[PDB]
């Protein structure tokens, strides 16, 4: 009760832990993204335009995939697909109720 | 030349004012 | 589709660096505010009883978690759950109404 | 080509009042 | 073609944390 402040001290530590770990993940992403650009600059010399674009695209694709996992944009994209499927099934019910109750 | 993306979010605001005085 | 832009991939690199920097900035600010909140609590705690301590620290934790879950998309995962559940019941409703629409052709 | 990103936003509003003080 | 203008300012920050319980 008193030592844990009714559970709110361990809750504080949980949140500090979660924030620390996310800060660590985002920092590492940031450093790897910048080091990826140096690798690109080093390679660019031997690559034609189509190959430069293909390599830089995969480096960007890598950063963005991780970033969208960290910032929850991956989950917002999922939410969108599911919300659309929900709002299409609602459009189906409205139609089928019209077709069944009237006209049949 | 289309416009650039919006800038990053602002910093969170300061902590709120003290609550009202307690009862006598 | 240019040579100077690497077919759009160089400005895309800079965009992603910007997006990563801005998230790092938001999480850093959250981290510092969460730790400064605990000091404010420690300063006040002297004059508060256990129930009053818990009420104050709870609101400070509530604040941090609400912001964290907006940054890490856990707020949206909770919404996705409610919507997915609502979708699996609406699918059971359409199956019935499609059957009743089928049988009502008779 | 697209312009650079805009400047940072304005700081948020102050938080709500705290609870009533003790007796 | 020249670069486009800078994008608009970012979104305001979230509200700050609750204030302290305030005076006895």
């Amino acid at each position: 009760d008193a030592r844990s402040v009714n559970g709110e001290f361990p809750r504080h530590v949980k949140l500090k832990n979660e924030i620390e770990n996310l800060l660590d993940q985002v920092t590492q992403l940031y450093t790897k993204h910048n080091s990826n650009y140096q690798q690109y600059n080093a390679q660019a010399g031997r690559l034609d335009l189509r190959q430069k674009a293909e390599y830089l695209k995969g480096l960007n694709d890598w950063a963005e995939r991780l970033l969208q996992e960290l910032n929850g944009e991956d989950v917002k994209k999922v939410l969108g697909k599911v919300a659309f499927e929900k709002d299409d099934l609602e459009k189906e019910v409205k139609e089928l109720k019209e077709k069944i109750d009237k006209k049949e | 030349g289309p416009p650039g993306p919006p800038g990053p979010p602002g910093v969170p605001g300061e902590a709120g004012p003290p609550g009202p005085p307690g009862p006598p």
